[PDB]
């Protein structure tokens, strides 16, 4: 949850974001986290629940 | 801005000796950015 808000903040992450809204798909949030290669599958699994 | 030309010439190390800079940076940085980005940046081909 740390490393989370950094990811937030990170463009890549605003960029995976295409929603004008600014919310993000669960099937696109996985992208972002998937894209860093930093949470691991498990943990992406977390952060989504 | 200058050396952003020599990146993706097939001859970057022509004088430096150590010839697997390439490489050795593709991997180090290959999980962040892709191995996709990086070899388009060295001009290096996975494929190859």
């Amino acid at each position: 949850f740390l490393k989370l808000k950094d990811i937030v903040g990170s463009e890549a992450f605003q960029d995976y974001v295409t929603d004008p809204r600014g919310l993000i798909s669960k099937k696109d949030f996985q992208k972002a986290m998937d894209s860093q290669k930093q949470f691991t599958g498990p943990e992406i699994q977390f952060l989504l629940s | 801005q200058w050396d952003r030309l020599v990146l993706n010439t097939p001859s970057f190390p022509s004088n430096y000796w150590d010839k697997f800079v390439k490489r050795k940076v593709l991997d180090k940085h290959g999980d962040i950015f892709g191995r996709e980005r990086i070899a388009e940046l060295l001009g290096m081909d996975l494929a190859s």
